[PDB]
């Protein structure tokens, strides 16, 4: 999707150069989803709204997998998924584009 | 209204531990536990639910999340539960109709 591949563009915009950090991170992951959100209620809102969440992660490589189960109105939500890695910081996205 | 989402909640997973290529299931479980736990309710809304499972395994973690909603009639309610080695978020979003 051009939304996500921007959305993902976002993440990098944000964590390029980067890695995780415990003490920079409150302000990190407030900044991180808080442009995520502008970036959804920028220009491509129309009558829209959109459901976040981001999950942000040092790298240890053990198993790990996500998944969620919902009930949703059916033809005006609509979910989508983004996972990255680095260096340092794994990065996971989930939007929910529902009609406002 | 969350109260006895969350004796629910407690009720399914109190105390339990972890095992991984379940943990999707049981949290579609509780999303299907949850959904009558809607289902009780009935309130005429567009109603989401979600949830999270994660291992404790020792690094540091915030969560809540947010929207740009018509701020009088959507809302959002919560339940965080935790033991030995497991987190559990659960999580309802009410948008009207």
């Amino acid at each position: 999707h051009k939304v996500q591949a921007v959305l993902k563009q976002v993440l990098k915009e944000r964590i390029e150069k980067q890695k995780y950090d415990p003490v920079k991170g409150a302000q990190i992951s407030k900044q991180l989803a808080d442009d995520l959100r502008e970036k959804v209620k920028a220009l491509g809102y129309d009558r829209y709204k959109l459901v976040i969440q981001v999950t942000v992660g040092q790298k240890q490589g053990q198993a790990m997998r996500i998944i969620s189960r919902c009930l949703w109105d059916q033809t005006n939500d609509n979910f989508a998924s983004e996972y990255y890695e680095n260096e340092s910081m794994y990065c996971v996205c989930q939007v929910y584009g529902l009609y406002y | 209204v969350d109260t006895m989402v969350r004796e629910s909640i407690v009720a399914a997973i109190g105390d339990n531990q972890f095992a991984h290529n379940k943990i999707d299931s049981w949290s579609n479980n509780i999303v299907e536990g949850c959904l009558k736990r809607l289902a009780a309710m009935n309130k005429p809304f567009k109603y989401i639910v979600t949830t999270n499972l994660t291992q404790k395994a020792g690094a540091g973690l915030h969560a809540a999340s947010c929207a740009r909603w018509n701020e009088k009639t959507d809302g959002k309610l919560t339940v965080q539960w935790e033991n030995n080695t497991m987190i559990v978020l659960v999580s309802v979003y009410w948008l009207a109709v």
